[PDB]
């Protein structure tokens, strides 16, 4: 599954649900804190929707699980992530994915 | 044509004095350069190239013939035929094989004939001294 | 950069004002009509004028209406003097644009005296540079040169017909893409789906000019003879039915691609000729039907095509005892495309062409193991006797089997497809009653060739009546395997080219049975 | 001796004279790999081979011969890269040879004759980078590590 | 069949395709001799330093060292260069102009002398860089294949060679024998064994082709011809002879001597052979067509275009043989 | 030899019959040599 | 930074962002196809001068109208979160 922990408190009241459009900064990295994402250094938030498996499960259940304006870090176990099969050249076969998540401008 | 395999060097039988120009009929010996062996006539396969310790004058001598009449050389459009010394044969193709032709082999295999044919007559040709 | 982007505007500068022209060339010809049709007092006059001037080929009339440049021969131009000055002002300002007549105040002035004095400064070591230089100073001072031959790459379209266009070009830069990346499965898929994409376009085929200006069949002949130089069949096969679609398409694609003829047939072999549509199709559509082509066709390619027929009917072919077809010692089916070409390439229109027949079958006679064991002087099989042997070869499986390929019927096929070839080889009536010696001498050879009671006799051969045999269920003869009547019309065009008919008792014989 | 006989023309002499050694220098190679020189060189080569090191070389043919034992093997390497070199021919010969080539690259004598073996194959042979495997790339990464 | 029934795009590319043939074709611009000379100057090199001896090349002499260069370059095959045409077309165009001359009036001896001089000068602007060595390497890199390079390449040689030029043929002879090579005259021969001679068979197909007349989308007129099938590359087989006639023009016994023999080298090549046996293949073909044309009894347009295209041939190749031996060459 | 060369003694030719454009072989497959003229090509010497 | 870095860096960046589809249009450009539009029959040889009473003077080269028919650029967004999937070639 996917662990969360939270880091900087949200709205808390404005959670997300099916069918709704969230931009997300966020900073992806190995395991062993060997970074290999980040949405900052584009400088565009990352938008996606619920429903329609466009991201991993993974990062869906973590960014559907926290609320609006919250920080927070996200443990992907492989089987939720590209598991065996991973990025050829970005991800190793067998590791689990650390994401720093910010939520912002539910919609 | 352009490979080593076909490098011939000539020794006149002389024993000083080689560098003058040859003679017809004068007797000499034919050395492959890159493998050191010497043409002669043996009796049990025939002309082959044997090593310098069988090499004997008796097997190992040619001479340049005129024609095929029995009874100098110009180095390029001589037509000298090549006669074996102490034998009345001369070098020329082995009949053609129908096994070569089966295989279009240009392995044209020589044989030392009595008679020979009419186009045992060659040229020579010098190498670069690079070669 | 510059220099093209300023070739660029002179060419659309150019196609505008041809687009403008154009439009009042069309007006003053539709009112020189009306003219000519309303008044026609001066009725030979007129007659001439609508027989000289219209009543003639687009192009004809276009360069009859432009023939004003020079005032001599400005009489014969009806084109108002307003017209004219107008053409004189724009080529006036196209020779002043490119340049045909200190501060650069020009571009190309900045260019020359820049390569100039950096020729002159120092002795460059670059040769890069220097062949740039060169190039660039060579532009500079040929600028009309240059448009002149930019000008046949030029083309114009109407602005409904944009969008699919765009797509055709996208296609085409697809294909292009994959030309600097060497053959794989995905190259290879992108490719054919790049050709079918290519092939469903309205485009392709409403504007064969704008296909032959890019050279699209340039492209996908070098791919071809990159895939042939077996493989990824497949992309050969959708090679070869580009090819010949491009060919049906208009007379001009057929002159186009007839040039890789040589290429097209050296290349073609029995192995490449196995799967699917074939560089010997290809070949085939580039010759068929047209008259000039087949007359501008070269004895050598006849000569490499009978040494395959030959080669193939020499020995076996390896795929044939490889699937575990028992041994024949010939190949008829891979000659039966030699044999359809060369006959693709002796009759067009109806008719032989003299030269072609004449050259197939003196290569023909000059190899007589073309003609297989029958018509053989060492074999002698005869005509009856190989095809009965063919008929009871299909009758049984144990040598028929090893289907996809029935040799039994492959013989039958190659014989008669042998038969039709010399049949349509035969010179013509109007020869023959004008008692040229050689048409004699032709159908003496081809009267020597084969006897006519061998066609009396095959063709009195019965066939595979299908019977109802059980009830319910028809009992046909499979085809591919049995005698067909295909065998039989080529062969009585045959009867009918060489012997014809001898008199009323032959007439009667032949009927009979 | 060889080694010097096959050295190619410097970059610094005339275009014409340069094209002119670099022709001399091709049939020269061609000339002698046609006779099986190279083939020789290899047989001693993988004669070579056979000991790991000098000492065990030195158990079967003594300390003194033992001595120059990887300056004739550094020697040979020398030798083949040269004859190699620049030849299209001769690098296309190393087609059914690319392992041979490839298994040696992690012994540590003459690892920079070999690796400028492999480098002087692959700069010229289409043919050997159409046949790489994944298991070659995998030594030669591990040439890194 | 009316014009202004078509449709505007076709009617626009059928326009441009007549304004292309009709008025930007016919259109000339000279502007070789202006380049060639923009290109000689040396600007000011030579004022801003003098004590270099060689100097600088001229512009002009950086680019003949580059095309020799690209000569000189080792390949399996000369590949095509439309740079390399350009620059010898403008080159040849700008040495040609005292040759081209760019009722009868009868011509002061003076006059001709200084139009000999005006062509002295202008050869002597572009031998004097390297053009004479560089036509040979070109030759020489050809190995004997017909093509556009091998033709600009001669013309260039014949503009070069204009008049006799002794300089010119002195500077070719010591390139030829200091160099040693056989590539040039190997070359030579290929090329002269591949030039054509009169056809019949392609006359027929030719004339039976035309009667045929039928159209091939274009309209009515088949708009599909050469200028004849029974002999082409007639031009290139007269620039060769022209160009050979010009190594020894001015009878000097030196290219007399050579063309037969090619002393120093290891093979020879007798080119005077070579065009003996052209003659001869020329005038079989010769014969063969009175044969064909004798029982006619008035010769048709094509035949006397075939004719005179033939008799012209012939006579470039006599030219050619009387160069051969007009000094007494024994 | 070549077309256009002049033929010599004691050279081998080839005849080709120009109505029937066949070779003058000699048979010899029922043991008794003969001559036809066939498609199947034997040299000839013309011996002055 | 040093200059081999430099030249590395700019050298890595055209590469990986602008090579691809500057090699397609570099070979777009050799055909001039146009259509027949408003904007096709309003190009004009010669800009006319402002000010008036000035001809045949050739404006700055890239700065006019064309209208060429040249297929547009086509780029994917890099992302590495989404979830990883006959299939068409990526874009750059």
């Amino acid at each position: 599954g996917v662990e969360i922990e939270t880091i900087s408190p949200g709205d808390g009241r404005t959670f997300p649900k099916k069918g709704q459009t969230c931009v997300v900064h966020y900073t992806g990295m190995l395991q062993n804190g060997k970074k290999f994402d980040s949405s900052r250094d584009r400088n565009k938030p990352f938008k996606f929707r619920i429903g329609k498996q466009e991201v991993i499960k993974g990062f869906e259940e973590g960014a559907a699980q926290m609320s609006l304006g919250q920080r927070a870090k996200l443990t992907c176990t492989p089987d939720v992530a590209y598991g065996a099969t991973g990025h050829p050249g970005v991800i190793p076969p067998n590791a689990t994915l650390i994401f720093d998540v910010e939520l912002l401008n539910l919609e | 044509c352009t490979h080593a395999r076909s490098l011939w060097r000539l020794e006149p039988l002389r024993i000083s004095w080689s560098g003058s120009h040859l003679r017809w009929g004068q007797p000499l010996r034919i050395r492959h350069v890159t493998t050191g062996r010497y043409l002669a006539l043996t009796e049990d396969q025939g002309l082959v190239v044997v090593d310098a310790c069988k090499a004997h004058t008796k097997a190992t001598s040619f001479c340049f013939r005129v024609s095929k009449e029995k009874l100098e050389i110009k180095y390029g459009e001589s037509l000298c035929f090549v006669q074996h010394v102490a034998s009345g044969l001369w070098l020329t193709y082995a009949a053609p094989d129908p096994k070569a032709l089966r295989l279009g082999v240009l392995k044209k295999k020589a044989i030392l004939h009595q008679e020979g044919h009419m186009d045992d007559a060659l040229f020579l040709t010098r190498c670069q001294q690079e070669e | 950069y510059f220099c093209d982007q300023e070739l660029q505007h002179r060419v659309e500068s150019l196609a505008a004002f041809a687009e403008r022209y154009v439009d009042k060339l069309q007006a003053n010809q539709r009112s020189r009509y009306a003219l000519l049709m309303r008044a026609f007092t001066m009725s030979a006059a007129e007659t001439a004028r609508r027989t000289r001037e219209f009543r003639s080929p687009p192009q004809e009339q276009i360069n009859m209406l432009l023939h004003f440049k020079d005032e001599a021969d400005e009489e014969d131009c009806p084109l108002p003097e307003d017209i004219r000055q107008d053409l004189q002002d724009f080529h006036q300002d196209l020779l002043a644009h490119c340049g045909i007549q200190k501060k650069p105040q020009s571009l190309q002035e900045l260019v020359s005296h820049m390569v100039v004095r950096w020729a002159q400064e120092d002795y460059v070591q670059s040769p890069e540079l220097v062949r740039a230089m060169f190039s660039l100073l060579h532009r500079q001072y040929d600028g009309l040169g240059e448009l002149l031959r930019a000008l046949p790459r030029a083309y114009t379209i109407s602005p409904s017909s944009v969008e699919d266009t765009m797509s055709l070009l996208e296609c085409l830069g697809q294909i292009r893409s994959l030309l600097i990346v060497q053959m794989g499965p995905q190259e290879e898929n992108l490719m054919i789906q790049s050709i079918g994409n290519i092939m469903n376009n309205k485009v392709f085929y409403q504007h064969p000019n704008l296909m032959r200006a890019l050279g699209m069949h340039e492209t996908v002949m070098e791919v071809m003879v990159n895939v042939l130089g077996i493989r990824f069949p497949k992309m050969v096969t959708s090679c070869c039915r580009f090819l010949c679609y491009f060919c049906r398409i208009s007379r001009q694609n057929q002159r186009s691609m007839f040039d890789h003829l040589s290429y097209l047939l050296e290349n073609s072999g029995i192995g490449l000729g196995m799967q699917g549509s074939t560089p010997l199709d290809v070949a085939a559509a580039s010759v068929i039907d047209n008259n000039e082509l087949a007359l501008a066709l070269q004895e050598q390619d006849l000569e490499k095509v009978v040494s395959y027929l030959a080669g193939c009917g020499l020995q076996s072919c390896p795929m044939l005892l490889a699937k575990g077809y028992p041994d024949i010692g010939w190949n008829p089916c891979g000659g039966e495309r030699y044999l359809d070409f060369l006959r693709f390439a002796v009759f067009v229109n109806g008719e032989s062409v003299e030269e072609n027949a004449n050259v197939v079958v003196r290569l023909l006679i000059r190899k007589p193991e073309c003609f297989g064991p029958a018509l053989r002087g060492e074999g002698g099989s005869g005509l009856l006797a190989a095809i009965e042997e063919a008929i009871r070869i299909s009758e049984d499986p144990a040598r028929d089997g090893p289907n996809r390929v029935h040799l039994g019927h492959a013989i039958m096929s190659f014989y008669a497809a042998l038969i039709d070839l010399l049949g349509r080889c035969a010179p013509e009536m109007h020869l023959i009653q004008a008692g040229k010696g050689e048409a004699l001498r032709i159908r003496a050879i081809l009267r020597s060739l084969v006897p006519l009671d061998d066609l009396v006799g095959i063709i009195s051969l019965p066939l595979q009546i299908p019977t109802l045999g059980k009830d319910g269920a028809l009992v046909q003869p499979k085809m591919s395997a049995s005698f067909v009547p295909d065998h039989k019309a080529s062969m009585v065009l045959f009867l009918d080219r060489v012997y014809g008919i001898e008199n009323q008792d032959f007439l009667l014989h032949v009927l009979d049975v | 001796d060889l080694i010097g006989y096959f050295e190619p023309p410097s970059e610094e002499l005339q275009h014409e004279e340069k094209q002119s050694k670099l022709r001399s220098l091709r049939n020269r190679q061609s000339l002698f790999q046609e006779e099986g020189m190279l083939s020789l060189v290899l047989n001693c080569i993988d004669r070579l081979n056979v000991y790991t090191t000098a000492a065990h070389f030195a158990e079967y043919a003594g300390e003194e011969a033992a001595e120059s034992w990887k300056e004739i093997v550094n020697l040979l390497y020398e030798l083949l890269a040269s004859l190699i070199r620049g030849n299209r021919a001769n690098c296309a010969l190393f087609s059914t040879n690319l392992d041979w080539v490839v298994s040696k690259l992690d012994r540590l004598e003459a690892s920079s004759g070999i690796l400028e073996v492999l480098y002087c194959v692959l700069i010229e042979s289409p043919e050997v980078l159409n046949i790489i495997q994944e298991n070659h790339i995998k030594s030669i990464i591990s040439l890194l590590d | 069949t009316p014009l202004y029934n078509l449709p505007t795009h076709r009617a626009c590319n059928m326009f441009l395709e007549s304004y292309k043939a009709a008025w930007i074709l016919t259109e000339d611009h000279s502007f070789e001799d202006r380049m060639i000379d923009d290109l000689s100057k040396a600007g000011e090199q030579e004022e801003e330093e003098e004590e270099v001896e060689e100097k600088k090349p001229d512009p002009l002499h950086q680019l003949v060292l580059h095309f020799s260069r690209t000569a000189l370059t080792e390949k399996s095959k000369l590949d095509e260069d439309y740079l390399y045409m350009a620059y010898a077309d403008i080159m040849a165009k700008s040495c040609h102009l005292e040759e081209g001359g760019e009722e009868e009036v009868e011509v002061s001896f003076e006059e001709k002398e200084m139009e000999k001089q005006r062509l002295l000068y202008q050869q002597s602007r572009l031998h004097t860089r390297g053009a004479a060595e560089m036509v040979l390497q070109m030759i020489s890199a050809c190995k004997g294949e017909t093509g556009a390079m091998v033709s600009s390449t001669l013309k260039l040689g014949i503009s070069i060679l204009n008049g006799g030029n002794a300089e010119v043929q002195q500077k070719m002879l010591d390139y030829l024998k200091d160099k040693k090579e056989v590539g040039f005259f190997q070359s030579i021969q290929a090329l002269m064994q591949t030039c054509s001679v009169l056809d019949l068979n392609a006359f027929e197909r030719q004339n039976k082709a035309e009667g045929l007349g039928m159209v091939n989308e274009d309209g009515t007129v088949i708009n599909r011809q050469n200028g004849e099938k029974v002999m082409a590359d007639d031009e290139f087989t007269q620039d060769l002879f022209r160009f050979l006639q010009l190594l020894c023009e001015g009878h000097n016994n030196d290219f007399q001597n050579y063309l037969r023999t090619q002393t120093g080298n290891t093979t020879t090549i007798n080119i005077i052979i070579c065009t003996v046996d052209y003659l001869l293949r020329l005038q079989e073909s010769i014969s063969d067509f009175y044969w064909y044309y004798s029982g006619k009894d008035v010769i048709e347009e094509q035949g006397k275009r075939n004719f005179s295209k033939a008799m012209s041939v012939a006579k470039q190749v006599f030219n050619s043989l009387t160069e051969y031996i007009q000094g007494p060459c024994t | 030899r070549s077309e256009g060369e002049k033929v010599r003694v004691g050279d081998d030719l080839i005849l080709v019959s120009v109505s029937s454009e066949r070779y003058l072989h000699l048979s010899t497959a029922s043991g008794e040599l003969q001559v036809d003229a066939s498609f199947m090509q034997t040299l000839w010497n013309m011996n002055p | 930074l040093p200059g081999p870095l430099r030249a590395g860096y700019y050298d890595l960046l055209i590469s990986i962002h602008l090579e691809s589809a500057c090699r397609s249009r570099r070979s777009m450009l050799s055909e001039y196809i146009v259509p027949l539009t408003p904007e096709t029959r309003a190009i004009t040889l010669f800009p006319p001068g402002r000010k008036g009473g000035n001809a045949r003077r050739h404006g700055l080269p890239g700065v006019g109208v064309t209208t060429s028919l040249r297929p547009p650029h086509h780029f994917s967004p890099p992302c590495f979160v989404a979830a990883l999937p006959e299939a068409p070639a990526r874009l750059s």
